[PDB]
């Protein structure tokens, strides 16, 4: 992936001549066509030089974080014309597009560490910078200090995979395995805190709420991503203690999405809501990923792709709302159809997303998830059907209480929709319905 | 005329409404999710 | 943007 | 009590007369930006939603709560499939089971 | 209300139910107030009677549907015997 | 439906000709509803009974208690109907 | 698209038309019939039996 | 106007305290009545609503917020979700208790199963034998 | 949208009265005639046997 | 569009499908025939989508 | 301008209660006649208890409130374009500012209605300046 | 052969939608084409987990990509099969319990053989993994008799 | 990824094995013949897992 | 109330539902003729009749899909070869009904080798 590092490595000094925001947009949506124009991705490592490479997982992973970060330039257009420290923002996101390109084409998993642990800081920069309450440095300390306390003894975990092998490669650490409980603790907690676990999740509303949109859809459409291609990474040789402690994570992250989901119909912040909905269904993705089925690693990478699609999208509607209203809650968001009638079709076409939606992929990363965990046990059937039918009790009372019923009738006058969120909102949805035409790219990364 | 309705009152709220699953899917049924909602957020989401 | 550091921010130093 | 009925009417009154003037301003409408007229009780929801935490002790209802809310259930399910798993498992690893009458061949 | 009518206009011994509700009412020993307001209902040349409403509703066009019954009768033993 | 105030007065007038415990003389738009004629406290509630079921809304206690002559009736009929010629 | 590119058996992904036997009442070509493609190797063939190779 | 300007303070546990908290939420000196500190409670905010429902107010009211039924500073309950017009709120109260309505359903359910299924082995039937059908080798006989 | 007020209904039109007997003659007409044509659904396609007084030298 | 109501254009559009589907029950009884097509999606663990 | 006060009277509680009793019954008995005579029959029964005295009449307004408490219809007859029922507020208009917003060749469909709208924009400029002051 | 006008109809419907496509193939498609020719691609045997030694990762890479060949050539042999069956259920359409019951035999013997090689392996299926399987699988028929029977 | 190759080597393998008398699908990963078969000596205790 | 009732009351008298006849036939050895068929399975399969109403006389219904092919969609004028195929199956109702008489005087007849002891 040297063409596509080298391009965002030109691409960096962009920042520093001035009006070119809009170009950086258009060379880096340029950047996502020729990545779409690479695909020959299989199974194995292809494309390699200079150790970087891919497979099909990394291929989806790097489409999906190129895509994201595009569409959230297109998403940031209040820092344009504030001119709110614009080059500073640039470079922030393109070096950030940098370091999850690179800890995504990683072919040994110290890159992977390396510039996963790189990623955290233009997020928390994102976080301290271009957030609106003061409660910024709550939001960032606790991204920060939860991903790193779980983060720093797994290098201590792969120091010691690294001297019993003697490598890092992910195809000569898949011929090994371990009987260590410790060592399985360390390789699973950091990635059982990024992606969160009902737990440890804590940090994830507070990181969300305060976050810009450009800042929120880093942390919704991937970087919880992280924590799920880094298990799809390291279970593979770790299947023994796997199974002496699944059972345990599995009830955690089924209990929770079902408490998590009955948290969402208890709340009225709408960037809040969203944030409790990337635990619940990154809860189905974790129950789905430490059953070792083969369907059951198909799904969760089907719905990390579309969760992240949807999740981002959902996150795009949260910020237009908000800088018209001036706050966002259910209380002033309530019927916002009288307002801004034809925002209301992405709203339902993208908050339908968020549950099963019939031609998206998100159903059909949900259809074969559940296959995994009704094949493991018939126990878990209870507490699946009460995940599903509560997660779309909240995530049809986000449209329905915002989108439907008498107005607040204390708001001023703000501007109407335009082209670019209409835009913003069409490249999240048509998407999640394009790709199922060719979900075997999203579907098999074995 | 006799009100068979008002004479067997409690007969004929049951017998409408639909037996009752109105006020059974509506009220009652639901405060026992959603105060335990509340349960999580008040002792787990910024509790215990 | 709409909140930066105040003197109340920076009474606690 | 009649008189605290007076009292909560003129208080009424005067956040009343306070709503009709701010919410149908011409020149807070005419700049352009919206937002929300300025109101105390949303304001304190928000923050009693947001910063709970401070007023939390611990205290035997509050541990029964998070006790049987969320650490029991977990308990029960974890016990659950793990009896269940532990069954079934000694029944594949002993070979009471053949390869053609087994549920969930992924075929 | 394009064509209000005058007060004048309703009597409440011209309608038979009124009658014998304020007969009843005369032997309870009571007097109704309001009943010179439904008048205008069950009046017996716009509105219709109880027996005349149903003989329309439920016997509607049976002498056309009996004629056209004959027709066929008529055109079809031309037609086959 | 189109409406005016006359034929509002016109109603408003015809119906309460058709009450009986009201004569249909000494009736006007300006007379009071409690000591300019005999109804009592709870012929009051009659009165608003049917001004309900003819403008086919319901009156509230409060605003029963405001409306105290023909004159205020026409005028809270042509509030929520919203004519104003 | 329904008579010249079905799903023929050298890909994945047409729309794969399967009929299904009609039927023979009396006054038709051939009433006493048995149903055709009785070996095994005939159903779901895709056009496999015509191929070159 | 931030978070931690405007924010429910400590439990006040004074008489002066307490008048000042109800000064500071726009509710009456009588009205303003804290949640009991027992961990789970709220300090400093009122206890408000928590009757039947949202929807037991008078909509007749000319509330400043109609789609809420609630003045301008009146503020809001503590759970005015769970006793919004969406979930758990009548109109009118309910005719009888709660359970009430679930035994009614449930003592009609058992009823019904208990009827059924006793009446399961005994079918209603027609004088019919059997229905005829030509395997190989019936040698079936008619009447005549 | 025509209103009358303290009566009944304007006077109808010829359209509506004709259309009316159309229906009526129509659905009674089809009544009528699927009772003269086919009136063995109504009583039954087949006389029910007894199965009373059957000999017992027929069936054995 | 602009000139003509979208009632009566899905009406149209809607008897006109109607029509045609009402001809296309008809053969199908008389020929007592089923017609079942498939479109492949994901292929996995010879299980197809 | 003024507002419905939250005190409560004896002859208001009387008079609600009648109005809540005559709805009760209208939704029982459906034939005008029939809750005509009921109605008679209700005001004798709220006729007889005139002439007691205020503490009997408190008891008696409790014992009659509680009954109808029982004997509530589970369907009253409501109006539905007022409050309660099924028609009430079948569509929800915005506020006028939105026609503010809209496009100069979407504000050109209607020229002189938006030129009557800023001439009244001026009048009401007007008003609030010299209603609630600057 | 029109022996009723809905087939006589049916056949002019037929008649009118089959002419204009099959004039624009003979006509326009069929002409201008160019004759190319492309082949079924063929594969050679590497050699298999067995031989590989421990060490070696040069051939565990073409070992376990044969596997994952193999596992997919079985997946559309069970794939294939499969829809043996539900064209003989579709084809005999009052008779599938006769005709399709030797066929259900031949398919469910393909799904037991397909879980005796590559049953219960996981996501992460190598070839060391199946032979692993395949060793501990003939240890037990060898000591404790057939997998079911019990012991 | 070898999806319509992999269907055309079904077909041809589906011909194949219906002309002789090899089962559709093989149950074993390689030929018995080659699996070594250590001994209940050898193995001693050691867990066998099916 | 019903026959379900007697079954309830008289199980050995009463045969029950759907019962099997549980006799050998020819007890009063008269000369009943064996019920044959004039088609056979081949034109049966092909006229793709469903399992159950491969009846003793099913060619009536064969030529009553002939009828139906011959004339469609306007198929009310095999109307009363229609009510032929009809009364076939009603001549079978009546010689089921006829069986179920006689298992009820047999087991009559039971009832009196009860008495035969
Ligand atoms: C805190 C608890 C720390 C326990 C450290 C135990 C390390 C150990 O067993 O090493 C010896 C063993 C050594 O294994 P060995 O096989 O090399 O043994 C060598 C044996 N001799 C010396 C005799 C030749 O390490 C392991 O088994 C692997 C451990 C890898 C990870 C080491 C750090 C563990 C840290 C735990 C973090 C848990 C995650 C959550 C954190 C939350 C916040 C605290
Ligand atoms: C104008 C464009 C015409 C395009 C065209 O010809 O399309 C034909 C094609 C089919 O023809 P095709 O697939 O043979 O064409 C592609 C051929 N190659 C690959 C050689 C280019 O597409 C369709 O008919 C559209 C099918 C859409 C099906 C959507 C399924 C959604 C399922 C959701 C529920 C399940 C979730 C789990
Ligand atoms: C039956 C569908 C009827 C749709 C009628 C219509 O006008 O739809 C408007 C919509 C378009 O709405 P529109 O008004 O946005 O269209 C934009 C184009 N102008 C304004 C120039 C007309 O039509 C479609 O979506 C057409 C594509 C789908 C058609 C499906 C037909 C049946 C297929 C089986
Ligand atoms: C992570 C960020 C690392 C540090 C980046 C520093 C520069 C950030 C930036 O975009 O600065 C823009 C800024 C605009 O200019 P300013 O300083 O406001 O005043 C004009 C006076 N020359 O300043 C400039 O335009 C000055 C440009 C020269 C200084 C930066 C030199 C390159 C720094 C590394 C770029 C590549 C990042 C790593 C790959
Ligand atoms: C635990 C055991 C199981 C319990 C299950 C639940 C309870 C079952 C109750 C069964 C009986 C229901 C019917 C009787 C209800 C009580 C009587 C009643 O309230 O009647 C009055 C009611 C109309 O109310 P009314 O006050 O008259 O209104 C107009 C004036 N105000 O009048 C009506 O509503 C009239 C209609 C009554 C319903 C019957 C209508 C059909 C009658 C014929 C039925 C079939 C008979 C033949 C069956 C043959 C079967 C082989
Ligand atoms: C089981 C359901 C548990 C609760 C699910 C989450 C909460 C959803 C919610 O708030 O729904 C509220 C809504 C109220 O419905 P309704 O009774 O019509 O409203 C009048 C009350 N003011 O809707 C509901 O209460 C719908 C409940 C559906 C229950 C389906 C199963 C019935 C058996
Ligand atoms: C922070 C995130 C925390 C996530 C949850 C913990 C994750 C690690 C769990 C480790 C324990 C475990 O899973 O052990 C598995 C083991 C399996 O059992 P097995 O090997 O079959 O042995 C037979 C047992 N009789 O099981 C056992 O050996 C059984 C262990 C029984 C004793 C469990 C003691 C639990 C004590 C309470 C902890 C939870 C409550 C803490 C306080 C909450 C206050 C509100
Ligand atoms: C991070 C913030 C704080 C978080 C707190 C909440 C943590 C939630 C996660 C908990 C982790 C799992 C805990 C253990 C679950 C059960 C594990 C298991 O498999 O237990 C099996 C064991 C079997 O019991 P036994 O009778 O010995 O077996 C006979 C078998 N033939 O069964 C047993 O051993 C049952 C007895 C032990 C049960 C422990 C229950 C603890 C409940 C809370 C206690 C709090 C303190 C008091
Ligand atoms: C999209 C809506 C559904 C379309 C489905 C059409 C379909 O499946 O047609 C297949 C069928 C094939 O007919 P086939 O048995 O091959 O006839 C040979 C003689 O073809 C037919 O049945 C075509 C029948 C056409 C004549 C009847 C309908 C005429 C109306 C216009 C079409
Ligand atoms: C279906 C049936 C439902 C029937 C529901 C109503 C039944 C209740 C009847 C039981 C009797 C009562 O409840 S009477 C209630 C009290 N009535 C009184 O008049 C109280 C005493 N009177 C007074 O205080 C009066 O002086 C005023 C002050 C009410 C005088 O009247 P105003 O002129 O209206």
């Amino acid at each position: 992936m040297l063409k596509i590092i080298f391009f965002l490595l030109f691409l960096i000094p962009f920042c520093f001549i001035n009006n070119m925001y809009w170009m950086v947009q258009i060379m880096m949506f340029f950047i996502s066509f020729i990545f779409l124009l690479m695909n020959n991705f299989m199974n194995y490592w292809s494309e390699i030089s200079y150790f970087l490479g891919c497979d099909m997982l990394s291929y989806g992973l790097i489409l999906l974080s190129l895509w994201i970060c595009s569409l959230m330039l297109l998403a940031s257009e209040m820092i344009n014309k504030h001119n709110n420290y614009k080059n500073l923002f640039l470079l922030n996101i393109i070096i950030l597009l940098l370091l999850l390109i690179l800890t995504f084409s990683s072919m040994s998993l110290f890159m992977f560490y390396l510039f996963f642990e790189s990623s955290l800081i233009p997020t928390l920069f994102l976080i301290l910078g271009w957030g609106y309450q003061p409660e910024r440095l709550q939001a960032g300390l606790y991204l920060l200090f939860y991903t790193l306390l779980v983060s720093l003894p797994m290098l201590i975990g792969i120091f010691y995979v690294m001297n019993k092998i003697g490598s890092m490669n992910f195809y000569l650490m898949n011929n090994f395995m371990f009987n260590y409980d410790l060592l399985y603790f360390c390789l699973l907690c950091a990635f059982l805190v990024k992606m969160p676990m009902f737990l440890v999740h804590l940090w994830l509303p507070k990181a969300h709420v305060e976050a810009p949109v450009s800042g929120s859809m880093i942390l919704a459409g991937i970087m919880l991503k992280l924590g799920g291609y880094g298990m799809l990474r390291v279970i593979s040789f770790l299947q023994l203690m796997n199974l002496k402690y699944s059972f345990v994570w599995i009830s955690i992250s089924l209990v929770g999405g079902v408490l998590v989901s009955l948290v969402c119909l208890r709340q009225t912040d709408l960037k809040a809501l969203i944030a409790y909905s990337s635990v619940a269904h990154m809860g189905i993705v974790l129950s789905g990923l430490l059953t070792m089925t083969y369907w059951g690693l198909c799904g969760s990478y089907t719905l990390m792709i579309a969760h992240g699609l949807c999740s981002s999208g959902l996150f795009c509607l949260a910020n237009v709302s908000y800088e018209r209203l001036g706050s966002r809650s259910m209380l002033i968001n309530k019927g916002l159809l009288n307002f801004m009638p034809s925002m209301t079709l992405w709203w339902f076409l993208l908050s339908s997303a968020n549950m099963a939606a019939p031609p998206t992929l998100n159903l059909l990363g949900e259809i074969s998830l559940l296959n995994s965990i009704v094949s493991w046990s018939w126990i878990s059937m209870i507490l699946l059907s009460f995940l599903s039918f509560f997660s779309a009790a909240y995530t049809l009372y986000l449209y329905s209480f915002s989108q439907h019923g008498k107005l607040f009738s204390g708001v001023y006058s703000f501007s109407s929709g335009k082209i670019r969120e209409y835009l913003l909102m069409l490249l999240h949805w048509l998407p999640l319905n394009l790709l199922i035409l060719k979900s075997e790219s999203f579907m098999l990364w074995l | 005329f006799l009100n068979k309705s008002l004479f067997m009152y409690n007969l004929s709220t049951f017998l409408g409404s639909m037996w009752f699953m109105p006020y059974i899917s509506t009220y009652g049924m639901i405060f026992y999710p959603l105060n335990y909602g509340q349960l999580v957020v008040k002792s787990f989401d910024q509790g215990w | 943007a709409k909140w930066y550091p105040d003197p109340e921010f920076m009474k606690q130093f | 009590e009649q008189e605290f009925i007076k009292r909560k009417h003129e208080a009424t009154l005067k956040l009343r007369q306070e709503f009709l003037k701010q919410s149908s301003n011409p020149y807070r409408h005419a700049t352009g930006e919206g937002g929300t007229v300025f109101d105390a009780g949303l304001a304190r929801f928000q923050a009693m939603r947001v910063s709970n935490y401070e007023h939390f002790k611990p205290t035997g209802k509050s541990f029964r709560t998070g006790l049987f809310a969320v650490v029991l259930p977990i308990a029960l399910y974890a016990w659950a499939l793990k009896a269940e798993r532990d069954g079934r498992e000694e029944k594949y690893r002993t070979g009471q089971v053949a390869y053609k009458d087994r549920q969930f061949k992924f075929i | 209300p394009y064509t209000v009518p005058h007060a004048s206009t309703y009597k409440v011994e011209s309608v038979p139910q009124l009658v014998e509700v304020k007969e009843a009412l005369g032997r309870q020993g009571l007097k109704d107030p309001w009943l010179r307001n439904e008048v205008w209902r069950y009046e017996p040349k716009a509105f219709g009677t109880h027996r005349s409403r149903l003989n329309t509703f439920l016997f509607r066009g049976l002498g056309v549907g009996f004629c056209a019954f004959l027709a066929t009768v008529a055109v079809e033993y031309a037609l086959g015997i | 439906p189109p409406l005016s105030l006359k034929l509002i007065n016109e109603r408003v007038l015809l119906v309460l000709k058709l009450y009986d415990k009201i004569d249909p003389s000494k009736l006007n738009v300006e007379s009071h509803f409690i000591n300019d004629l005999g109804l009592d406290s709870l012929d009051h509630v009659e009165v608003i009974m049917a001004m309900e079921d003819e403008f086919g809304f319901e009156i509230p206690d409060s605003d029963a208690e405001k409306l105290l002559k023909p004159a205020d009736i026409i005028k809270y009929v042509a509030d929520k109907e919203d004519v104003y010629e | 698209y329904f008579k010249y590119n079905q799903n023929d058996w050298t890909r994945k992904g047409g729309w794969r038309v399967i009929h299904s036997r009609k039927q023979c009442v009396p006054g038709d070509e051939g009433y006493p019939k048995v149903s055709d493609r009785s070996a095994p190797s005939d159903y779901a063939a895709r056009g496999f039996n015509e191929s070159p190779l | 106007g931030w978070n931690k300007d405007y924010k429910p303070g400590p439990y006040p546990q004074t008489e002066k305290e307490r008048l000042a908290a109800a000064k500071k939420y726009y509710l009456l000196p009588e009205e303003y009545k804290p949640y009991a500190d027992d961990g789970l409670g709220y300090g400093d905010y009122p206890k408000l609503g928590y009757g039947l429902g949202v929807e037991a107010k008078d909509s007749y009211y000319p509330w400043d917020y109609p789609e809420h039924k609630r003045n301008q500073h009146e503020p809001i309950s503590a759970d005015h979700d769970l006793y919004s017009e969406d979930r758990w709120s009548q109109a009118e109260p309910p005719r009888y208790s709660n359970a009430y309505y679930f035994a009614c359903f449930l003592g009609v359910m058992s009823g019904c199963l208990a009827l059924y299924y006793w009446l399961d082995d005994k079918k209603m039937y027609r004088p019919v034998a059997a229905k005829q059908y030509p395997s190989p080798g019936v040698k079936h006989y008619t009447f005549e | 949208h025509v209103v009358s007020y303290r009566n009944g209904p304007p006077p109808h039109s010829k359209a509506t009265k004709i259309g009316a007997l159309t229906v009526g003659g129509a659905m009674w007409w089809w009544v009528i005639w699927h009772l003269w044509h086919e009136p063995d659904h109504i009583t039954g396609e087949f006389d029910y046997p007894n199965s009373r007084k059957w000999s017992n030298t027929e069936l054995g | 569009m602009k000139y003509l109501s979208i009632c009566s254009i899905s009406f149209v559009n809607l008897i006109s499908m109607s029509l045609s589907c009402f001809l296309l029950s008809l053969y199908f009884l008389l020929n007592d025939m089923i017609y079942f097509i498939e479109w492949e999606l994901v292929s996995l663990n010879s299980m197809s989508i | 301008a003024q507002v419905p006060l939250a005190i409560v009277s004896h002859k208001r509680q009387v008079c609600s209660l009648y109005k809540r009793a005559l709805r009760n019954l209208e939704s029982w008995y459906d034939r005008r006649n029939v809750y005509r005579y009921r109605a008679v029959q209700l005001r004798a029964r709220f006729d007889e208890n005139r002439s007691k005295d205020l503490g009997e009449g408190i008891r008696l307004l409790a014992c009659g409130q509680r009954e109808l408490f029982e004997t509530r219809h589970f369907q009253p007859r409501n109006f539905a374009n007022s409050a309660g029922g099924c028609a009430f507020e079948r569509e929800v208009i915005p506020p006028d500012w939105v026609l503010d917003y809209w496009h100069p060749l979407e504000k050109a469909q209607y020229p002189e209605y938006f030129a009557k709208r800023e001439q009244r924009k001026k009048e009401f400029v007007t008003w609030w300046e010299k209603q609630y002051g600057k | 052969e029109p022996r009723s006008p809905m087939a006589s109809f049916a056949e002019s419907v037929l008649n009118v939608i089959d002419g204009p496509i099959t004039w624009f193939r003979e006509s326009i498609v069929e002409p201008n084409q160019q004759k190319q020719n492309w082949y079924h691609q063929r594969f050679r045997r590497v050699p298999t987990i067995d031989q590989c030694y421990t060490d070696d990762a040069v051939c565990r890479f073409e070992a376990d990509q044969q596997f994952r060949r193999d596992r997919m050539v079985d997946n559309e042999i069970v794939n294939i099969l499969r829809q043996r069956f539900e064209d003989c259920t579709l084809y005999e359409a009052p008779d599938h319990m006769v005709k399709c019951r030797p066929l259900m035999d031949q398919y469910e013997k393909a799904t037991e053989n397909w879980f005796i090689k590559y049953g219960d392996l996981g996501g992460y299926a190598n070839a060391k993994t199946a032979y692993m399987k395949q060793k501990h699988r003939l240890i037990w028929e060898r000591r404790h008799g057939p997998v079911g029977s019990g012991m | 990824q070898f999806r319509n190759w992999a269907q055309r080597e079904g077909f041809l393998e589906l011909r194949r094995r219906e002309l002789a008398g090899v089962d559709l699908v093989s149950p074993n990963y390689v030929d018995p013949a080659s699996i070594t078969l250590p001994s209940d000596e050898d193995l001693g205790d050691t867990e066998i897992i099916i | 109330m019903g026959n379900a009732l007697t079954h309830y009351m008289k199980p050995d008298v009463m045969p029950g539902p759907d019962v099997v006849p549980t006799f050998d036939p020819l007890l009063g050895f008269k000369s009943r003729k064996e019920r044959v068929m004039i088609a056979t399975q081949e034109e049966m399969e092909s006229a793709k009749l469903p399992l159950e109403f491969r009846d003793y006389c099913a060619h009536l219904a064969i030529a009553y899909q002939a009828c139906r092919s011959d004339t469609f969609p306007f198929v009310y004028k095999c109307a009363h070869q229609k009510h032929e195929y009809l009364t076939c199956e009603y001549e079978d109702y009546v010689l089921r009904m006829k069986e179920f008489e006689r298992e009820r005087r047999l087991l009559e007849r039971q009832k009196r080798l009860n008495k035969a002891a």
